[PDB]
RNA sequence: CCCGCAGAAGAAGCACCGGCUAACUCCGUGCCAGCAGCCGCGGUAAUACGGAGGGUGCAAGCGUUAAUCGGAAUUACUGGGCGUAAAGCGCACGCAGGCGGUUUGUUAAGUCAGAUGUGAAAUCCCCGGGCUCAACCUGGGAACUGCAUCUGAUACUGGCAAG
RNA sequence: UAGCUAGUAGGUGGGGUAACGGCUCACCUAGGCGACGAUCCCUAGCUGGUCUGAGAGGAUGACCAGCCACACUGGAACUGA
């Protein structure tokens, strides 16, 4: 099973030899609860297409978390474009305590107890960006100890 | 001060059925559930994320009877205790006397087991106590007085609840209309479909 | 002049008080030297009406602390419970 | 930002004023309504905004803003003012309270009747 | 033996009696930082026994003037 | 180096870490051969050598477990300008503990664990991660 | 406080419903009247203005104004920047100041550790107890993240000495 | 606001005080404070606390408790522990 939900849609156009004439983009994030997440951007003449063609770039582009419970490994970082988020991990019970973006790739990506925020430009592309970055280099316990002692 | 409205259009707002109407009626033939409850009640109903929060808040606030401001400081004593904030607050929702005596049968609705607790004919551990607030611990005896356990109502009640699952964490007598709160119930014997984080993400910003 | 009276506490209509070594001088809740235990006078089967923690009593006395007529009132009977 | 740098001067937190100076932390004011006129607001909007030039207790003499659908407000007469300005001509930041003192709630009102002063109709 | 700051003279020109900056180093509150704060200290030496660039033990007395209240102990390094 | 001498090991570690460096040299002091032992005995390089005697040189081994490196981050925390001092109840969780910050105690020089073990705190030289 | 007495009998409002922001239709009006926190709305509809009907939220209250912190990493210690967005002095030299290669020794100022004394009570927090519950009251504790003093440590910083 | 200060800073004696002390006086010395902000101007009762904030901080000091100061304004004493 894989968990979808848009984030952003918006309607940028293009000045042509004439007039002007216009599209959509969408970002969709995708994951299974179990540490995979992927985003997608799609653009197209209209929404439903543009949210179908993110919908594919983002099953592709999947990546893999260590999350540790339902929450994260330790504190992390991540920057993208002037947009610098920061999650942390939480106790049980505690939500999602998370912004706009950042609370749909926590939450398609499976987690549940996060504490995060966004602090540069809160951009969703790049919040995005930078929250699957941010989660993709962090560490688990057991890669760490592999790299350098037991 | 209560919610004194009509009844099942609170619980076509919030959908899914609410047990604040009790009976034999068997409602979607008492009256046309599944339609949001007003002259756009056809009109789609997707909402937003805030929508979905705030709609289930309201829903578990519909069951109880609780107003806003209770309700936020049982999500405050809740999210002081220790453990989980959202099966702390539905506990504290469950420990409280109004449910308790709904919960022992004995008491139609939730607004009948309220308004049996608030007339003086309710004794938890053998005195009267008349606030529905009121939190009934483990091991309390909750028992209708004498002078009422000759009310045809609360006699009434009790039939239409074995139909009704009767909670495991409680157990009551009908003969001697009296029952005993054993335990606090966890979440998973709270038979129910609260999604109880989306509450705590709504008072969480 | 060092005395051991009742400084009255608790809410209206429900006094609580403290046993309160203290300057005469001072008002009767206010600067005091020391807390020598409490007095819960609305407290019928309710328990522990009374804590005083005679030998610090004792101390103050022996250094020429007068006692308020409740307080002596209070320590004749914690000596008879005794 | 260098750690001596900010130890000779430490960082000054910018204070900001407030946008109602006349008030002075009051939530309201007295004043006295010089005069009544009805000026013209910003190119967009096309309208005739009631407003009159009040002096205040305080010595402020400033201009307010006589919203609602309706009027009664005179050459002398004593108001009330709160905070909030118009996106009306520069210099329009109060708001005369309809109902507080000489102003009146407007007439046949009948939806959020407590901001314009108007009583509950019996029914 | 009560306290004993240890400082250096900084001025010998009132008679039997000499002024003595003491130097701490102290954390600052805010940006935590150690840094040097000063303490000059009219001290009384009554046999004129003292130079400037000298360290000094001092210890607090009685006041013997307005803002004279430290007496030298020792002189720890005779500095010239 | 100039005045951070100890920043300036870190940096070194760091940039050839990320030039993919099999050795970097530095010019040595005690403390740099002291912070290269907590490294080493706790698995962020392979080894290390002074040699040298008017001038000793301190000759790292860098460690990469496939094509990166081991160490993620390595900041310098007490510098010359901010000193850290911690007490032992306050000494710092790198990275939820993945990470270690040598600390300098009174004992020694010293891994972060190692220090809350034996109860005392010290400077905080670096977080290595 | 308890008991009796009738009788549903004596006991609901206020804001909002374009987006942010939960909740929409019709009438009226026609860049007027008006609204507005912002975006903005109104020139025949206009879910945005007035009335209605409906709905939402809160409820003996509900809105508005003021004010403080937050959001604001928007003075950035934690936690920002300076090529072009605001921002490297026109350029040096230079005192104070800040910072300071390496190895011993010493000291023990910083630092760290232990101790002790103090850090009023209340408040806050934890576990209880009493008020029919709650608020409130209260018991015990923890906390008071500090200050001083003594004993110890000596890696590092400082001092002093020698390189 | 960059200099400020002649009981000004210190010292010897008198005196005074419950007490130490330029507190006062006579003489002597010529210092003292200041760029680690003196002086001057402006504002302000201080604290435990309060509010807000994840925190670090900001903002506050109503009630309650502790300390200060005042009692029409300005002087002054007396009496008295």
């Amino acid at each position: 099973e894989l968990q979808e939900k848009l984030i952003a849609v918006n309607r940028v156009s293009k000045t042509v030899k004439g007039g002007r004439i216009f599209s959509f983009t969408a970002l969709t994030v995708v994951g299974d609860g179990n540490g995979r997440v992927g985003f997608g951007y799609g653009k197209a003449r209209e929404v439903p297409a543009a949210i179908q063609k993110a919908m594919e770039k983002a099953r592709r582009n999947m990546i893999n978390v260590a999350l540790n419970n339902g929450t994260l490994q330790h504190p992390v970082k991540g920057v993208h474009t002037g947009s610098r988020v920061f999650m942390q991990p939480a106790s049980e019970g505690t939500g999602i305590i998370a912004g706009g973006a950042m609370r749909a790739v926590l939450e398609v990506a499976g987690v549940h107890n996060v504490l995060a925020k966004a602090y540069g430009s809160t951009n969703p592309i790049n919040v995005v960006r930078a929250t699957i970055d941010g989660l993709e280099n962090m560490n688990s316990p057991e890669m760490v100890a592999a790299k350098r002692g037991k | 001060a209560r919610y004194l409205g009509p009844k099942l259009k609170l619980s076509r707002r919030e959908g899914t059925d609410l047990f604040l109407k009790s009976g034999v009626r068997a409602i979607d033939t008492k009256c046309k559930i599944e339609q949001a409850p007003g002259q756009h009640g056809a009109r789609k109903p997707r909402l937003s994320d805030y929508g979905v929060q705030l709609r289930e808040k309201q829903k578990v606030r519909r069951i109880y009877g609780v107003l806003e401001r209770q309700f936020r400081n049982y999500y405050k004593e809740a999210a002081r205790l220790k453990g989980n904030t959202g099966e702390n607050l539905l506990a504290l929702l469950e420990g409280r006397l109004d449910n308790v005596v709904y919960r022992m049968g004995f008491g139609a609705t939730r607004a009948e087991a309220r308004q049996l607790v608030s007339h003086k004919a309710i004794m938890v551990n053998g005195r009267v106590v008349n606030i529905a607030s009121y939190q009934v611990s483990p091991n309390d005896v909750v028992s209708i007085r004498e002078k009422a356990k000759k009310q045809s109502r609360v006699k009434a009640a009790l039939e239409l609840a074995e139909q009704r699952e009767k909670p495991t964490w409680l157990e009551v007598d009908a003969g001697k209309m009296e029952g005993t709160f054993k335990r606090k119930p966890e979440r998973s014997d709270l038979s129910a479909d609260i999604n109880e984080h989306l509450i705590v993400e709504l008072y969480s910003k | 002049m060092v005395t051991i009276r009742l400084a009255r506490h608790g809410a209206k209509k429900r006094p609580f008080y403290q046993v309160v070594v203290a300057d005469s001088r001072n008002a009767r809740n206010g600067r005091f030297i020391e807390r020598v235990g409490f007095f819960n006078p609305i407290a019928s089967e309710k328990e522990e009406g009374t804590r005083l923690d005679l030998d610090r009593i004792a101390h103050w006395v022996g250094q020429g602390a007068t006692i308020s007529d409740r307080v002596a009132a209070l320590i004749k009977e914690v000596n008879k419970a005794a | 930002a260098t750690v001596n740098q900010l130890v000779r001067k430490p960082r000054a937190r910018k204070v900001a004023k407030s946008n109602v100076p006349a008030l002075e932390a009051c939530p309201q004011k007295r004043g006295v309504c010089t005069r009544v006129y009805t000026t013209t607001p910003k190119k967009p909007n096309s309208a005739l905004r009631k407003v009159c030039r009040v002096r205040l207790t305080n010595g402020f003499e400033v201009t307010s803003y006589i919203g609602g659908e309706g009027h009664n407000l005179q050459e002398h007469s004593v108001i009330l003012i709160r905070g909030g300005r118009v996106k009306d001509l520069p210099g329009v930041r109060y708001h005369t309270v309809r109902g507080a003192l000489d102003c009146s709630g407007v007439k046949d009102r009948k939806q959020a009747r407590s901001k314009y002063g108007v009583k509950r109709p019996k029914a | 033996k009560i306290r004993t700051l240890q400082g250096r003279v900084v001025s010998d020109k009132m008679e039997k009696s000499i002024v003595v900056a003491i130097e701490r180093f102290v954390k600052h509150p805010i940006y935590g930082k150690f840094i040097k704060r000063t303490t000059k200290l009219h001290v009384h030496d009554e046999n004129n026994e003292c130079g400037i660039g000298d360290v000094v033990e001092i210890r607090e007395c009685r006041p013997l003037s307005k803002t004279k209240s430290w007496t030298l102990v020792r002189v720890v390094e005779k500095a010239v | 180096s100039m005045q951070d001498p100890i920043a300036d090991m870190l940096t070194r570690i760091r940039n050839g870490q990320a030039a993919n460096k099999a050795a970097v040299t530095m010019p040595s002091s005690k403390l740099k051969v002291a912070i290269a032992n907590v490294l080493k005995e706790e698995g962020f390089i392979e080894d290390f050598k002074v040699e040298g005697d008017t001038k000793p040189e301190l000759e790292l081994t860098l460690k990469y477990f496939q094509g990166k490196a081991v160490v993620e981050s390595i900041q310098r925390v007490s510098r010359p300008g901010l000193r850290i001092y911690k007490r032992k109840d306050e000494l710092p969780k790198v990275m939820a503990g993945l990470g270690i910050a040598v600390v300098s105690t009174s004992k020694g020089v010293m891994t972060d664990r190692a220090a809350r073990q034996a109860g005392l705190g010290g400077e905080i030289i670096c977080y290595v991660a």
